[PDB]
């Protein structure tokens, strides 16, 4: 929604929701690494069982909702994505990023 | 003819039925991605017949009007399997 | 709760309840060639989503409202049954079928 | 409503109707992309959770009303449903958008 | 209530609540084998959709009452808990009847 | 005695955790079908221990006092299981 | 007599219990396609016991009535078995 | 929080409500071993189907309703939390109710 | 001098990435049983990773204050592998 | 005249029962290469019975025409195995 | 009371660590069929480790009490493998 | 030219067809680990196709940009491989 600064450059929601979308079953992972406990990363998957995209929305969205005043936002998250085994989405995310 | 229609909710749950372990590959060659497929294949943890259908219903709403037979024929062509299988379900 | 005439019989409560206690987890493919959407389908599974029993009731339930009158709505079920490769309960509900 | 400008094209409630029944769970897709906050898709979601299609007909409105005068706002929708992986409903847009 | 003759059985409010708070979501099944419409049951479940104690036993006491006098209506309490695979609870009644 | 009584909702929380992938089969000898099964996996998706459990709930329901912790006992026999886990939970 | 009726579940359980590996060719010559095991193999990815369980439920449901004792013998032959199986689980 | 007892010590609501926290879909093995009946824990879980820490929540404050008065509950709970195999929470809860 | 802590949740998700099939052995050399990772891999069908790392959860569980990365080491090594994961994977 | 008509799903698990350890060599002259056999020996890696079962599945999505009952003559006998074995299957 | 009692899944997962391809007629040799061994060889197609540790899984199961560790000697001996790797795993 | 650029999932789903064992080592000598092959096997136990399909995506994944269709065409050669593959699979 509202990520990263003027200097850095912004995500848009059709953005994160776009990173949600070259996700997969390795969601949990970008989510330890994105720093939300496993207690929760379960309870997600409790909340829409039978949605998966659900639970890769609700998970990145409401991380955003946090991380919505911090600075580091769109960096902690090409890190964690980096380390979640996915430079392929990190790439894009940096790039997109590309203005400011 | 039929040949540029659209399957629907009942014709796609009767292909799936007939298709087996290359329903994965064809649906990769028709226009899906391998994380449509595991949102399929999560949706529906226990039981692949639900999950073949999220991924030809996908598969249409992605495409709409381009979703034609004509493309699951190639497709099915494409994954290696006797073509015919659209025939038999369309009687 | 009211389906078909006297020439073909009938089918109470006690019966497509029944009908319902003999579906798995393939009650999806019989709806679907009874007539259901699978937008319908869907917003099913995910009213019910902890409860796979009121689901397939809900399902079939919801079907015998829609079919109140009309001509063979039981003849078309029992064809649904045997086009979802049941012919397993397609033959039970013709049985208990014999009156008219 | 009174969704549509005499140049783009109209859209009637029942125009709107056809959308939001078309639609299933992957309605936030469609909402986050037509720039509706998460917390509201949070909100509204949560404010009739047992009625799926109550949802997808307050988000959908909700929205076409702040959409008042504005131009292309049709075309929003239709680029909406087509960021939703849902070509599906955004050329039965196209085509009611057949008026002239 | 007063469900029964001073023969077939009896069974009091108390002995209704005691079946009442035996069931929980297979109710449903119970009061669509005792013969109340799939109608019904969603207005009940609609009437107290969150409160499930109160579904059961305003189902249970709203058929208690249409049975007044009526003769087999114990034994068909029973009939209908054996159909919903509750034989658990068909001899709860079967045992707090052999004291009268 | 203790044998031709039934467990309770303690117990079955109890004999369920010590249970395997044997269970499918331990309560298909006791009487729940692979209909019944598939409701359990289904309304507890992601959580084995719950499945077991509810199936255990099934069963002490469908048959009443006839299920006992005798015929509990046959039960993990059938299915190459020592039986002793019913004694090592009852202590 | 009883040759002519379909087995339970509590016996199909039995059944699969029993077989080996021979259980594959057994249903495709029951009347099942390679594709419904890839389904029983796709849906029980972590347990074969239940991979032939299911696979012969199918088998059952797709044929009803015809699915029965005579049936499973000659497929209990045809795939060089001792028929002593059925005269066996049933006791 | 009245769950305790002078000599051992009290637990406090954010105490409870800290187990409740580290609880996850496991909270059923607990509340049964807590000796709760599963037609309660059935109910709850269906009371609050769509927000799991509700769930969690109220099952343990509903048991520390019941439990009020009694001698040691506190026990029972350190007990339960043990053979559910959450040594885990048992010991973070003997920590702080550890004091007396 | 940290050998004494818990790993953390973000951690074994961590150490699990870096596992291939000794994890399966290195739990059981840890405090599981069969039965529990059968129901890790029970509650992810698809996807070992999310089956690796609730097994973890499941030992640092059952193990409070114990389960340390001391643990995890003498593990790791008993299932054969360099302990030097812990380290690197610790800066 | 059957000796122009290819086998079925009943038909090609009689004919992959039978052959030896000789249902490598033997589609060495059929028509199958090397990513065809072990593309089964792969699916299937125990149970060398749906191994050689899915090589003629390939007879029939792939060749169809040149490949029916009568290139089973000299394909058979192509690996030590008389071709008599046709005759006494279509029985 | 040490060779009168059966060994835990710790153990097993060791007996199963450091032995070759002789494990099978030394796990046949202790009460299981060609069921149970087509059976752990299925449940774990790779990571044979867990195969041979279900061989045993298999047969504590089916015989509890007199499951001992000197019954885990019994096919040593008659298999090649020295007597004394039972008390390797135990010093 | 079109070197520089990752293939699609349709692309690699084309080239998991034409390709034998191989691949393995393949994907190995491309950057991915012996752990990286054996959790692809294990998240497809059945289905050849899907575990070569996941190694390339892991592979793609890893190395995003970098996984070019000149990485795929040294890949071929690093393994004896001709070449020409990736070109009729691209026309």
């Amino acid at each position: 929604m509202n990520l990263g600064d003027a200097e850095t450059g912004f995500l848009t929601q059709s953005n994160l929701l776009s990173v949600a979308g070259r996700l997969g079953l390795d969601w949990p992972a970008v989510a330890l690494h994105l720093g939300v406990s496993y207690r929760e990363v379960q309870r997600i998957r409790h909340e829409f069982r039978d949605d998966l995209d659900e639970q890769i929305r609700h998970m990145l969205f409401s991380w955003a909702e946090r991380q919505a005043g911090q600075p580091g936002a769109v960096g902690l998250l090409v890190q964690a994505l980096e380390q979640s085994d996915r430079q392929d989405v990190a790439e894009e995310v940096r790039a997109v990023l590309e203005l400011g | 003819h039929i040949l540029n229609s659209s399957p629907s909710d009942r014709q796609i749950n009767q292909l799936a039925q007939r298709l087996g372990p290359e329903w994965e590959p064809m649906v990769l060659s028709l226009g899906l991605s391998q994380t449509d497929i595991y949102r399929c294949k999560a949706n529906h943890p226990h039981n692949v017949q639900s999950q073949v259908v999220e991924a030809f219903i996908r598969w249409r709403q992605r495409f709409g009007k381009q979703a034609t037979f004509q493309s699951l024929h190639n497709g099915l062509r494409a994954v290696e399997v006797d073509p015919s299988l659209l025939l038999h379900m369309l009687e």
